[PDB]
């Protein structure tokens, strides 16, 4: 045992509190970074010039914002799609106006979190485990490189990208619906039956478990304390939960093996966030929702609006006010 | 004291009219046989005294001249307003449909 | 920003209080 | 409210002689005017240039007028300016242009009027809708 | 030489005005039978100077400098126009057309954010009397309009403006308006600035002039909300003189 | 004043995540 | 900020190779069963 | 005269002016000094220049 | 009455942070017994 081998072996250590690993020799410094950037940012950053057109927003706490309203305002559009690190600016202060903390966050985070999900395959595989948990974990990872990276890659701009606060966010879902009918796309359709049906499952199986609880306490003390951590025997009767859940609707629209039970509770969220996130991905470059504005006429041809008419009046409200200083020609077509 | 200059034009002539000064290039499309051709030689020739100067600019043809006497009743001249005559408002006000 | 001044005190009391409780009950767990 | 007779009956020039079009050519017209002039012209806006419409009451006060069926078959063949003084062919598709424009090979002088007819009843039918806009939709 | 936006691209040199060896010490000759032309103008600032403000004291303002934060966006280029010689002698320049305005924002000490429209719109300079050719001591001295920094359709951030936009503060809907005037009511200022010009290069030659310039003018005043700051802006030009 | 309250609510949190941690209840194999 | 450039520059490189010498040095024996 | 030194010689700037409960900068009190109004100069009907 | 905004946030805390101090030793005392 020499000097590398030390390290390696302290690095792949299952011993440490925290695993660190390959994986963790990068997310640690990306996540590190990206943090420290985002906390200052948000609480002092001063304005950011978001669409290219010298009209700064305001993002962070000490220039009039709350937790609502605050963030890290995204990049400038007249950056476009190019890299903006510190060294490439005159100044700090011309980073901070054209919104480089934007791009170091990002890069950092997206980067870190990649190396998050390798980090759980790393640790799995050191610890005897199956490897899937990383593959479960990709279905949020994606989603969050759709409004990070793709989005604006399609748009051609990061001034397009999500921004990092809580009414950003709104803002950002708004003029998506705007510009191209989210709502009326299939695979975001998708991705509400993903995870309607997700905390749908969620309830019925904490609900179901919980019900079948063996007792092994008394009225006084809470129910937890009859599991043991470590108890090898299980703490609730699946014969009975599959008793009452199959009576509830009939025997087979329910489970009796644990197994399948589990792997369909993995399997039916992480698809359908997979779902959104592609929907996020493809309509970056605008495969935008089923467009029926107009598609009912009568035998003369007048016009017979249906629900689909009526979202698209409020999309029209939408398109016509946001960033209602940056358009100098009648499409918006990026 | 502090008055919308634009609001204010709305109850001038500039509100019932073409005001040969102030309005848009498009404001041309509304009577036949002003648009584009007369409309940017009008709104070239920049600003006018009188409606009737608008007669006077250089190079008309007679048949023109005549276009022009149809219809100096639709148009009019108020004072310039440099908030309609800036940044080449004249001939994009950011209006399209 | 011209904001609450009440709203300083309902927030600190909103934190306070509560947690107050807590942390109340489980030093006595503790100590039994 | 259906398809007439009264709807479909449209100027054919500009002294009054009207033509009635058919159910047939109405959509026939609808279908050639998707194929060639929807991309710039869909619903009667000018994408490419919103400030002339192809509302009838526009295309009347058009050198040459244009709200009949001779008058567009006349600017589809030879286009010009809103006050006629130029020829346009050459950056708007017409038959003078269809080297440039090829979808304008393959049509008739049938083809045309069937374009036309369909511009001039369609306002008839969807009214302000027809060369609004977006305000309309 | 030769040089392709491919040379050039990315590089910050597009914001650069051209320039002359140290021996483009010519004399181009002027001839009032002629008329002239300069078929392209090049302002390029290098340093942008705000005026400081005083307490009630009126004690002393000084021009502070600025941190520019708009990037390499600041030049006036492709500026043509006529010059005229007067019967004086001197030669006027008369600007019609070219790219005569960039918006620019640099910073104050403390954080402030001064927007101002570096322009010379409508630029009218004139030499000195009796010139019979442009030397490396010839000095031109104009005025130019500085249009608002906004023009008529922008919208606050509340919605409101001059040509479009809210007359009023729609989110307090029984406010006393008489407080929220200068707000809600878009005033679009026009004003005017002076710049001297100073050849200090020619190239008799070619007839391509170089120098520097200074100019005063003001801020941006966002639509009659807040009063505007002097500025002062420093640079270099070139100019080259064609026959017309 | 706001500015400082939503900081030390954050503040706080942070402290909790370090205690939480690494001053959890040990689980044990019973 | 070249100072900066730079800085970054070596800082990234050296956690880069880190992560690809750590990957090969025998990263597949590094499991609890099959020491291989 | 400096209006640095004239505001030195002004009893609102002696630490010894103040009160226990008084709280906050000494702006909050007197106010944010602007100017220095000019050294005044008192004399009666006989022309006498008083203190 | 002008009086400063503070004094209240002042007094509550004044009573409340020394208060509960002594109550949580009073109560794990207690629970000792
Ligand atoms: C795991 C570590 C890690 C990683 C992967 C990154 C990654 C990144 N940083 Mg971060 N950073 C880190 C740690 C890290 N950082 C730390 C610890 C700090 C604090 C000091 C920062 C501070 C920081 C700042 C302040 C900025 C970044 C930026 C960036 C981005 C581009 C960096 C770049 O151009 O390098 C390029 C990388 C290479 C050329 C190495 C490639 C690897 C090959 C195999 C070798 C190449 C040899 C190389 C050229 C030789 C260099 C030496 C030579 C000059 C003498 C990228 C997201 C910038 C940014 O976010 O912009 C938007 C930026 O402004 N980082
Ligand atoms: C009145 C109740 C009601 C019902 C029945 C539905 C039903 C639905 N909504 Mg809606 N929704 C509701 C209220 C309701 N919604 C409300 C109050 C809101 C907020 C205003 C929304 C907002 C909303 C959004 C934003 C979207 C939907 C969508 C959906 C679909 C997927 C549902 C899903 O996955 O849930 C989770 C539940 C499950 C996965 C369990 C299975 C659900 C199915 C439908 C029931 C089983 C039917 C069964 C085969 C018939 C019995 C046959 C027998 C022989 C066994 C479905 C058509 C999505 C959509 O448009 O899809 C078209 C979509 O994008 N919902
Ligand atoms: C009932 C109404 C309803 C419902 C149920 C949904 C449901 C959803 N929408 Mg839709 N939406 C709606 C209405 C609705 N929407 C309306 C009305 C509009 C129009 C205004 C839209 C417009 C819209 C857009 C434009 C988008 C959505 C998206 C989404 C998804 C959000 C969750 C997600 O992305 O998870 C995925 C999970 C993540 C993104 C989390 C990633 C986590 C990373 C990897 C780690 C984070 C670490 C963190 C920083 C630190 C944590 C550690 C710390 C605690 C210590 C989901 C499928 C989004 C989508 O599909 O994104 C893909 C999207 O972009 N919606
Ligand atoms: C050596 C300590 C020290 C000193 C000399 C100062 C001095 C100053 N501070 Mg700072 N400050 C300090 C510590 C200190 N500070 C600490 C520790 C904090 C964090 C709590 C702060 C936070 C702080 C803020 C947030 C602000 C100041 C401000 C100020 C200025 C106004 C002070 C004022 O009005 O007080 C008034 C003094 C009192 C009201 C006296 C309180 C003592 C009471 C009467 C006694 C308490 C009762 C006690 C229990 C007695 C009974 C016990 C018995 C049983 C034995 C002044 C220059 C202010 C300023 O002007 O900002 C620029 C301002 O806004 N300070
Ligand atoms: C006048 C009149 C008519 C009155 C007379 C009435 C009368 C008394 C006479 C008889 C009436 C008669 C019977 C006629 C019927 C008429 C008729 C059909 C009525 C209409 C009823 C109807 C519309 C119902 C639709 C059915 C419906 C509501 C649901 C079906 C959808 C369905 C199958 C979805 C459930 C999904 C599913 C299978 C399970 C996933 C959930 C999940 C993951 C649970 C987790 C979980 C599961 C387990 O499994 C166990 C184990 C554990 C641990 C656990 O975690
Ligand atoms: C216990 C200790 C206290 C607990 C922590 C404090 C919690 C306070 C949370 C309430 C927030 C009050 C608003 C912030 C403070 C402030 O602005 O108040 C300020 C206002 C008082 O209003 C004051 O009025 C003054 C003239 O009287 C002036 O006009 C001031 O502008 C105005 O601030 O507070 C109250 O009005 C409190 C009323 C509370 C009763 C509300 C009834 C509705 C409750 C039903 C909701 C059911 C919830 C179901 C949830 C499950
Ligand atoms: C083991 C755990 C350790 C964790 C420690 C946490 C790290 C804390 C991060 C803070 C680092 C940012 C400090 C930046 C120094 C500013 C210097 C300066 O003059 O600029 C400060 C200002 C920035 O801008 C001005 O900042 C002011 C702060 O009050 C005001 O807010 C002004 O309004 C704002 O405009 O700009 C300048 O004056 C200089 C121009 C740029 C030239 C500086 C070259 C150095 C480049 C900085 C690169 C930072 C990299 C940080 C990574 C280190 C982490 C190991
Ligand atoms: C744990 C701490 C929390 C629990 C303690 C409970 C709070 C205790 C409150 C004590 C302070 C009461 C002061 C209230 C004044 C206030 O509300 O105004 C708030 C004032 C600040 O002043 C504010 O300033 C504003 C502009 O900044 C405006 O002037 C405001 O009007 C003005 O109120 O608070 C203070 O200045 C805090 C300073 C405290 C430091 C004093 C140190 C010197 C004295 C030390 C002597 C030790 C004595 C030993 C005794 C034995
Ligand atoms: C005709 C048109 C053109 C062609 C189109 C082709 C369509 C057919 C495609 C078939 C797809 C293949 C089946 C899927 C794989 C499978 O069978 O899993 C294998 C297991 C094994 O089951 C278990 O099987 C076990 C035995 S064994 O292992 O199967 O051998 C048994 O022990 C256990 O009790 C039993 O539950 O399946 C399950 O556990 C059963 C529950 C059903 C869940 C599986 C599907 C995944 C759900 C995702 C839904 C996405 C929703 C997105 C959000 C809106
Ligand atoms: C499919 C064959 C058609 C038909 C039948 C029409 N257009 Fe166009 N159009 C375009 C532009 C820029 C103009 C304005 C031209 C100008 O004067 O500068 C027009 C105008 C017309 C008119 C005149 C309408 C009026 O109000 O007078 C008419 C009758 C007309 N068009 C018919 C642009 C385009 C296109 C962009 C490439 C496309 C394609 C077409 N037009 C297609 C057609
Ligand atoms: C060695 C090692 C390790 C460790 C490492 C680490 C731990 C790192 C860290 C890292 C870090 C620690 C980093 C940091 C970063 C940060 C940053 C980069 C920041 C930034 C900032 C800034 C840039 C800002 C600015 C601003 C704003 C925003 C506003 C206001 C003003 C100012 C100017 C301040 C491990 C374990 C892996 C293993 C291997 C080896
Ligand atoms: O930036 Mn942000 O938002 Ca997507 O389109 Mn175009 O751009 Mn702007 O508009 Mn709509
Ligand atoms: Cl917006
Ligand atoms: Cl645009």
């Amino acid at each position: 045992a020499n000097l590398w081998e030390r390290f390696c072996n302290w690095v792949t250590s299952t011993d440490n509190r925290l695993y660190v690993g390959w994986f963790g020799v990068i997310m640690i410094p990306t996540l590190l970074a990206a943090t420290i950037c985002f906390v200052i940012a948000f609480i002092a950053a001063p304005p950011v010039d978001i669409d290219g057109i010298r009209e700064p927003v305001s993002g962070s706490l000490l220039y009039g914002n709350n937790i609502i309203t605050g963030a890290v305002v995204p990049s400038s559009n007249a950056i476009g799609l190019h890299f903006y690190p510190i060294w490439e600016a005159a100044s700090l202060d011309e980073w901070l106006y054209n919104g480089g903390p934007y791009q170091l966050i990002i890069f950092h985070f997206l980067l870190g979190a990649s190396c998050y999900m390798g980090r759980q395959w790393e640790l799995s595989y050191r610890l005897g485990m199956r490897p899937w948990i990383c593959v479960a974990y990709s279905a949020p990872l994606a989603s969050a490189f759709a409004v990070f990276l793709i989005y604006p890659i399609g748009q051609g701009s990061f001034s397009d990208g999500m921004p990092l606060g809580i009414s950003g966010t709104f803002n950002f879902m708004i003029v998506f619906q705007a510009e191209h009918n989210i709502l009326m796309h299939p695979f975001h359709q998708l991705g509400v039956a993903g995870v309607f049906g997700g905390a749908l499952f969620c309830a019925m199986h904490g609900s179901l478990v919980t019900s079948s609880l063996i007792r092994e306490t008394t009225e006084t003390e809470s129910a937890n304390y009859g599991y043991k951590f470590g108890q090898e025997e299980e703490t609730y009767n699946i014969v009975a939960a599959h008793g009452y859940f199959g009576r509830l609707i009939f025997q087979y629209a329910s489970f009796n093996n644990s197994r399948s039970l589990h792997f369909f509770l993995a399997a039916w969220p992480v698809v359908g966030v997979w779902f959104t996130a592609l929907g996020i991905s493809t309509m970056a470059f605008n495969l935008n929702g089923f467009n029926f504005n107009h598609s009912v006429i009568d035998a003369k041809g007048n016009v017979i609006n249906t629900w689909a008419d009526i979202i698209n009046r409020a999309n029209l409200g939408m398109e016509v006010m946001h960033e209602r200083n940056a358009h100098n020609f009648p499409l918006d077509l990026a | 004291e502090l008055v919308n200059v634009v609001d204010e034009k709305l109850g001038t002539a500039y509100g019932e009219k073409i005001d040969l000064n102030n309005t848009n290039i498009a404001a041309f499309i509304q009577y036949r046989g002003l648009y584009p051709t007369l409309a940017k030689l009008i709104v070239k020739n920049a600003p006018y005294e009188s409606v009737e100067d608008v007669l006077n600019i250089p190079g008309l043809t007679e048949r023109q001249k005549q276009i022009l006497r149809e219809n100096l009743e639709h148009f009019t001249v108020t004072e310039v307003e440099t908030a309609l005559v800036e940044g080449g408002d004249r001939y994009n006000n950011g209006l399209y449909k | 920003m011209e904001v609450n001044q009440l709203g300083l005190i309902a927030t600190a009391l909103f934190v306070l209080v509560p947690s107050v409780f807590l942390i109340i009950l489980y030093v006595q767990t503790e100590s039994q | 409210a259906e398809l007439t007779p009264e709807v479909l009956t449209v100027p054919l020039n500009s002294e009054g002689k009207t033509i009635t079009l058919t159910e047939k050519q109405y959509l026939e017209g609808k279908r050639l005017f998707q194929y060639a002039c929807a991309s710039c012209h869909v619903g009667g806006i000018t994408k490419t240039n919103p400030s002339l419409d192809l509302r009838t009451e526009t295309l009347a006060l058009a050198t040459p007028p244009r709200d009949n069926i001779e008058g567009l078959v006349d600017y589809m063949k030879n286009p010009t300016t809103y006050d006629g003084e130029q020829e346009i062919a050459e950056v708007h598709p017409s038959l003078r242009s269809a080297d440039i424009f090829p979808k304008m090979r393959n049509l008739t002088e049938k083809d045309l009027v069937a374009i036309a007819g369909h511009i001039l009843v369609e306002p008839k039918i969807l009214g302000d809708k027809w060369g609004g806009g977006k305000v309309y939709y | 030489q030769t040089l392709t936006y491919d040379d050039i691209v990315g590089t910050g040199l597009a914001n650069k005005c051209p320039t002359l060896d140290d021996t483009a010490r010519g004399a181009y000759p002027i001839d009032s039978s002629q008329t002239y032309r300069i078929a392209r103008l090049c302002l390029q600032p290098t340093t942008f100077l705000v005026k400081e403000e005083p307490k009630n004291k009126r004690q002393e303002a000084e021009f502070v400098p600025t941190k520019l934060v708009t990037r390499e966006t600041t030049s006036l280029d492709q500026i043509q126009g006529e010059l005229k010689v007067n019967s004086d002698g001197s030669l006027t320049f008369v600007e019609e057309d070219g790219i005569d305005f960039q918006p620019v924002t640099v910073q104050m000490a403390g954080g402030e954010r001064i927007p101002l429209l570096f322009t010379v719109k409508n630029l009218v300079a004139s030499t000195q009397p009796n010139v019979t050719s442009i030397t490396t001591s010839t000095d031109f001295k104009g005025e130019f309009n500085v249009p608002s920094y906004r023009t008529a359709n922008f919208l606050d951030p509340k919605g409101r403006g001059l040509a479009s936009g809210y007359d009023s503060a729609i989110a307090l809907p029984q406010a006393k308006e008489e407080e929220l005037a200068r707000a809600n009511v878009k005033r679009f200022s026009l004003t005017k600035g002076q710049i001297s010009l100073n050849v200090a290069k020619v190239d008799g030659r070619t007839g391509e002039i170089a120098g520097t310039f200074e100019s005063e003018q003001l801020s941006d005043d966002d639509m009659g909300a807040h009063e505007p700051h002097e500025v002062k802006i420093q640079g270099v030009f070139y100019a080259s003189i064609e026959p017309a | 004043m706001e500015t400082i309250t939503y900081v030390f609510i954050f503040a706080c949190i942070i402290a909790l995540f370090f205690f939480a941690i690494f001053f959890r209840e040990p689980p044990r194999i019973t | 900020m070249e100072t900066l450039k730079i800085t970054v520059y070596i800082v990234v490189t050296f956690f880069v190779l880190l992560f690809v010498f750590g990957f090969l040095s025998g990263d597949p024996a590094r499991n609890p069963k099959r020491k291989d | 005269i400096p209006e640095k030194l004239a505001f030195y010689d002004y009893i609102g700037n002696n630490p010894a002016k103040g009160g226990l409960f008084r709280t906050g900068p000494m702006n909050k009190g007197d106010g944010i000094a602007q100017a220095w109004k000019g050294h005044a100069v008192f004399r009666n009907k006989e022309g006498e220049e008083l203190f």
